[PDB]
């Protein structure tokens, strides 16, 4: 995917909602964090009640 | 169930004479009375249903006191005991 | 829904070792520091609430 | 017919407000820091302090976004976390200006019906703790690795769900009804 | 007298027996 | 005179003691009602949840394909 674009010197900085992790900061490096998020549940919902 | 409802009631408690009290115990005047009695209603509505919620209105080892030490609590147990020695394996 | 079960934040990706990394990642910390990240954010997200 | 219509509408409407004060309640403060007060402390009354402890990055950040702010929080706290605590506790202190960590933590654990500002989310310049170590050092490899590979487990989750916690939870009026009831006889 | 004595008695009789039904038939 | 006695009650000598008591149980029972609706008002979480640790054919727990997610949940023994 887009890694290879980075990889393999198609481009030169990857800009993007990238998310930390283990194997990534392994092949390439990263830069401080500039938004913190986590992983979260998105479910249909209907709230009212006729 | 003493005196545990009437925390403001109270204080925003501050032939008409007769009306007003037989109506907070039930031309234009007697839309004023109509309205007034309607009004009545309505707050002893909201008064009940106060009182409905104010009477609407403790766990295992995961109990964070029961997990981070505190003074307000004296968990004690049986000296020697089996409860001892579980308690002494784990590390926090 | 449901609590955030990996608290890593994103980050802007480069090729490992480039010479930018010290560059770029002191530019944004700096950056979130200041008031442009908060700015930027509120203008872009977090604007709506129905 | 009217009348019955009547007496089943209100009691829908008394069941229906019960429901709508049961499931209600909820505490809400001033904006923060993006408020003019927090940028203009001198008013009609002015807070009474900033508990800004000095010699920290709560400090630096302040004096470097709002230099008038700064020289304003000089009735600070010194000694430590804790006397600044009591001291808002008791009634002294107006507001608190400190690390989001430490004064979550403090929130979570003490008790008492103290709790942190609606700027948890809304957090201002959240950059996060670290492992600070020698320039340039070869430790940084390894470390940004390791401690990472710790991050996408449950290892440091499980350890903070471990230390850090307490319950609190940091999320009932009257006298509307008296305004209401002013409104109406208005 | 009597009769907002009675009006608050049967106000409290409907709340507590709301209080009682909301935690019933199990 | 009863037939309009019981339904202005129901919307509002023994023979009196009798009306009284009719009046009292019914408002008992729109008390009731009021209350039973009230109740009847007022009468999904995160990865804890069992179906997201049981697999289950009911939900379709999907995610973005070679995302992050996915590393995340490649590594995780469950
Ligand atoms: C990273 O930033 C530093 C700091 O500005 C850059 O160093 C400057 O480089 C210019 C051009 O070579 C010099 O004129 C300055 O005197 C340097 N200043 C300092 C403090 O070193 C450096 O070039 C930047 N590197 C990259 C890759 O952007
Ligand atoms: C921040 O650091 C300064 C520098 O030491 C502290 O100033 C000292 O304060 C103590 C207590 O009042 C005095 O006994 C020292 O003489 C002071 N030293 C200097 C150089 O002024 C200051 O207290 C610190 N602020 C804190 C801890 O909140």
């Amino acid at each position: 995917g887009m890694m290879g674009e980075l990889l393999s010197g198609q481009a030169d900085m990857i800009v993007a909602p990238l998310t930390i992790n283990n194997e990534r900061a392994q092949y390439i490096e990263f830069s401080k964090p500039f938004k913190y998020q986590g992983l979260t549940i998105l479910v249909k919902k209907e709230i009212p009640r006729s | 169930t003493l005196d545990s409802f009437m925390q403001p009631f109270q204080s925003t408690l501050w032939l008409t004479l007769s009306s007003a009290m037989w109506f907070s115990w039930g031309f234009s005047a007697r839309i004023l009375g109509m309205v007034w009695a309607g009004f009545a209603m309505i707050i002893v509505a909201s008064y009940t249903a106060n009182l409905a919620a104010f009477l609407v209105l403790i766990t295992g080892i995961n109990d964070p006191r029961l997990r981070n030490p505190s003074d307000k609590f004296i968990y004690a147990t049986v000296k020697q005991s089996s409860v001892d020695i579980y308690f002494r394996r784990q590390v926090c | 829904t449901g609590e955030l079960f990996f608290r890593s934040g994103f980050g802007i990706g480069m090729r490992k070792d480039s010479p930018w990394k010290q560059n770029v990642s002191l530019s944004i910390l700096k950056s979130h520091e200041n008031g442009f990240m908060e700015d930027l954010d509120k203008t872009w997200v977090r604007y709506q609430e129905c | 017919v009217f009348a019955f219509f009547a007496v089943i509408f209100l009691a829908s409407y008394t069941a229906n407000l019960a429901a709508f004060m049961i499931q209600e309640e909820y505490v809400d403060t001033v904006s923060g820091l993006s408020d003019r007060k927090f940028q203009r402390p001198q008013e009609q009354y002015p807070p009474l302090k900033f508990g800004t402890v000095p010699n920290g990055s709560t400090e630096k950040n302040i004096r470097s976004n709002y230099p008038d702010m700064h020289s304003y929080m000089v009735r600070y706290n010194q000694p430590r976390v804790e006397e600044a605590l009591t001291q808002l506790k008791a009634g002294k202190l107006d507001a608190f200006i400190y690390d989001a960590a430490v004064l979550n933590y403090m929130a979570r654990k003490d008790e008492g019906c103290k709790l942190v500002t609606i700027g948890s989310g809304k957090v201002f310049a959240t950059t996060g703790y670290g492992i600070a170590l020698h320039k340039g050092s070869r430790w940084k490899r390894p470390i940004d690795l390791a401690l990472l590979q710790f991050l996408g487990d449950d290892e440091i989750e499980m350890l903070e769900r471990l230390w850090l916690s307490g319950i609190c939870h940091n999320d009932m009026s009257s006298k509307l009804d008296i305004d209401n009831m002013a409104g109406v006889f208005y």
